[PDB]
């Protein structure tokens, strides 16, 4: 007995902006999918004709979610085009501020995003707490009680016989659910870290506001560098020093082992969701000007052929608008690019999205943590390798699991647990530099008339990259080419599906009234539709 | 998804970068949870509710329909260009939603600059027509208390809520429709720089020794002031704001700023 039509979710829920996912099931499985984006705001036509030293503050408001990554783009893209080379102490605590958003980001996502497709909160109030603690404490070094967890149960109990289920009013799971698998006393242990997570995220954001001014959307950077000399200080990098201690902590003792025992308890995840293509830029460089000198590298990779990574080509990349409500059909490198709206209604002449298609040799790439961790474990980084390898053997699967919505979600705490610990190194040889007698911070730089620059952000969702034309010392234009712009953008002129698209086909849906196991997937690539339109 | 008991929130995002809903979630004394378990029941947030699509229209209708009342919180601004269609929410602009749903909240509060003036979106040339909530729905009648900030700090917002939820009423609003509580300086009045302003003493550069020693930014573009906030004197995460991190106010609780104060490196 299954269901044959078709199923739309809009809003999807728990991610950041406005995405109407559309899909068509045949017999209890999606056959079709379309990602709708469904506001635009223009931030690249707003930019025309402005100073280019004020690009950073408005692109910052693409998006409060990965705050910072916008501001960081626009800074590299407009050092970029000045050809300055900022000072060392800069991309130390750029870097640094990056290292923490990515904690910050992907903390919040697993738990308070994408955790209510999994946990049934409802069910925590059945667990028996001693039983709960036993297990918690199992998977982690951290000791967990009984009493820990009752707490936890008390106060959820009292808000459930409220009768305000508030965030949690028409749940997916509740009164059950038959893609719902956890257990109680799982639930309770996912819920109680569900609230924890609420006070460690307060940290892991306020070390982005010790050397960035504050949290949301940062404000210390300037093109030659950065603004903040209290930075130098030990006080402020004892401050950021202790709050990263505590986010690390809660990512290796909280976050990783939650996430190896829901994926455990989700095996039939790894048969879902897979995408072919995988693009990534870089992050965490000694060198500006080299993507080639981050911690993390570039890389392209076709068909899941990861003995054959591809350099990354900056000018193989086209955005498409012909399935996008943009003018014409002409697919466009981003120095180039065009941004002129116009709307035709969902499936208008065979256009659904406000996001462009971007192409990379005209094919759909996925980015974001899996595209990292798999290109950077393909080009044989050590600490992503001993971070995989750790986590395929405790889930017992084999690397073909990484490709899927379970690997995916994987990827995403991989990334978490290696950039936990490469904050402490940057770190470390920050101070360093200090300890030189190294106390400078920003360079000086000159405005050119004529100028083409491009800085490029490894987010959190993947390859960020920033375009800018200047003519006569001026925004002449300005592109944006987001992370999820690529995943969740529509099809392209050659009507190939994006990777969430794509990746949806073969999803199984056991209640087409409450289609979880679509949000599973969707929820997996972590979507920002305000990223995504721009 | 709320009856008695606590003080149903409606919470909606048009145009926005949900930065304003980020820095909800950084409320300290109370944190986010007291604020959800305890002080209010917030029953509907498309960033963090638990149901999606159908069910989540569903949830939206039930809170907005209650007998018990809401008060509405609102971030983003709202696009009117082409009869509202560059912002839609289940397929409903995001125009249509807010004038049928504002109209019925005991309270609004318009949270962010967005939604108090108009915000990114709403800088020149405006291809989206965004309008902030008041401004948009003047012909409705509907009077948002305006918190302004890009993000505003979230003190004011918690303080704000408090305050109605004490005395049934907004507190004293300054001309901006901004509580004076909270925006009744200029960050410059309260600013640890204004010595050196008095002194004329002003960075040239931020490589400069005079950017080192903490010398006013306003050379620098610094608007702080011609900007009212309480940045100074609450700081951000419990720990800085933007001078004391060495970067000059861009005035981002003014309307129209992202038009007023340009060129930020400038005054
Ligand atoms: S006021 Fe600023 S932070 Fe808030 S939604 Fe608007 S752009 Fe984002
Ligand atoms: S730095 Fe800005 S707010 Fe502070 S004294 Fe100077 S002009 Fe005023
Ligand atoms: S930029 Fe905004 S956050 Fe305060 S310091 Fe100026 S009003
Ligand atoms: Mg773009």
């Amino acid at each position: 007995s299954s269901y044959s039509g078709p199923i739309v979710v809009d809003p999807v829920t728990r991610i950041e902006g406005h995405l109407r996912i559309e899909v068509e099931v045949e017999n209890g499985k999606v056959k079709n999918a379309y990602s709708s984006s469904t506001l635009f705001r223009g931030l690249e036509i707003i930019l025309k004709g402005r100073d280019p030293r004020d690009a950073q503050h408005f692109t910052q408001r693409t998006c409060g979610v990965c705050t910072y990554t916008h501001a960081l783009a626009s800074t590299r893209c407009v050092d970029n085009a000045v050809g300055v080379h900022i000072p060392k102490n800069a991309t130390y605590i750029r870097n640094l501020v990056l290292g923490a958003q990515y904690l910050h980001d992907h903390i919040v996502h697993f738990y308070h995003l994408h955790a209510l497709d999994f946990v049934d909160v409802t069910a925590a109030l059945k667990a028996d707490p001693a039983k709960a603690a036993k297990v918690a404490s199992s998977i982690s070094p951290r000791k967990t009680t009984a009493a820990d967890l009752k707490a936890v149960q008390d106060k959820l109990k009292t808000f459930v016989e409220t009768g305000q289920l508030g965030p949690f009013t028409n749940a997916y799971f509740l009164g059950g659910h038959p893609a719902y698998y956890l257990d109680p006393e799982t639930n309770l242990i996912a819920t109680a870290h569900y609230l924890e997570a609420l006070r460690l995220q307060v940290k892991a954001a306020r070390a982005m506001a010790v050397f960035g001014a504050k949290n949301p959307h940062t404000q210390f950077t300037v093109v030659g560098g950065v603004t903040c000399y209290d930075a130098l200080t030990p006080q402020r990098i004892a401050e950021f020093e202790a709050l990263w201690k505590e986010t690390k902590a809660f990512v290796d003792e909280v976050y990783i082992p939650d996430l190896l025992v829901v994926a455990a308890a989700y095996k039939d995840w790894t048969q879902y969701g897979g995408t072919d293509n995988f693009i990534t830029f870089g992050e965490f460089p000694k060198d500006e000007y080299d993507l080639n000198s981050r911690f993390f590298k570039p890389g392209v990779v076709f068909k899941r052929d990861f003995k054959n990574i591809k350099p990354f080509d900056k000018m193989q990349i086209e955005e498409h608008v012909r399935h996008s409500w943009y003018e014409g059909a002409e697919a466009r490198h981003p120095w180039k690019g065009q941004t002129q709206p116009k709307y035709t209604d969902l499936h208008g002449d065979d256009r659904y999205s406000w996001m462009k298609a971007p192409r990379y040799m005209g094919e759909p790439m996925e980015t974001g943590p899996l595209a990292q961790v798999l290109i950077a474990y393909s080009q044989g980084h050590p600490k992503v390798k001993a971070v995989t390898d750790a986590v395929l053997a405790k889930l017992g699967v084999g690397p073909e699991a990484l490709f899927s919505t379970l690997g995916r979600t994987a990827a995403r705490g991989i990334e978490t647990a290696v950039i936990a610990e490469y904050v402490g190194v940057m770190l470390q040889e920050y101070k360093d530099n200090i300890a030189k007698g190294d106390n400078v911070i920003c360079a000086p730089w000159e405005m050119p008339k004529q100028a083409e620059g491009v800085g490029f952000v490894n987010a959190p969702r993947g390859g960020l990259s920033h375009w800018i034309r200047i003519e006569d010392g001026k925004i002449g234009n300005f592109q944006l080419v987001v992370p999820s712009t690529w995943t969740l953008g529509p099809r392209c002129d050659k009507n190939k599906l994006s990777p969430v698209e794509a990746s949806l086909i073969g999803t199984p849906v056991a209640d087409a009234k409450r289609p979880v196991e679509i949000l599973r997937t969707v929820h997996s690539f972590d979507p920002c539709i305000a990223c995504g339109v721009h | 998804l709320m009856g008695p008991r606590r003080p149903s929130v409606v919470y909606l995002h048009n145009a926005e970068c949900t930065g304003c809903s980020e820095s909800v979630l950084r409320a300290f004394e109370p944190y986010i949870d007291t604020l959800i378990l305890d002080t209010l029941s917030l029953d509907y947030h498309e960033t963090i509710m638990a149901a999606a699509g159908d069910a989540a229209e569903a949830a939206l209708e039930q809170a907005v329909n209650s007998p018990h009342g809401f008060i509405a919180v609102v971030e983003g601004g709202i696009p009117t260009a082409a009869n509202g269609i560059y912002g839609k929410v289940a397929n409903h602009t995001m125009l249509d939603i807010c004038s049928r749903i504002l109209p019925k909240a005991q309270a609004v509060i318009a949270y962010g600059t967005c939604a108090t003036f108009g915000g990114v979106q709403a800088a020149k040339p405006n291809p989206t027509g965004a309008k902030g909530v008041n401004d948009a729905l003047k012909h409705l009648g509907v009077k948002a208390i305006n918190i302004a900030g890009c993000p505003p700090n979230p003190y004011n917002l918690v303080g704000t809520i408090v305050y109605y939820l004490k005395n049934k009423a907004a507190p004293e609003l300054d001309s901006l429709n901004r509580p004076t509580m909270f925006f009744g300086q200029t960050v410059h009045e309260q600013c640890p720089r204004l010595p050196h302003f008095d002194a004329g003493e002003f960075a040239p550069s931020f490589e400069s020794e005079e950017a080192r020693k903490g010398w006013c930014l306003y050379e620098l573009g610094c608007k702080g002031p011609v900007t009212m906030n309480n940045c100074p004197k609450i700081k951000f995460n419990q720990t800085n704001w933007p001078v004391d991190a060495g970067h000059p106010c861009i005035g981002c609780s003014e309307p129209d700023f992202w038009d007023a104060m340009t060129p930020f490196y400038q005054n």
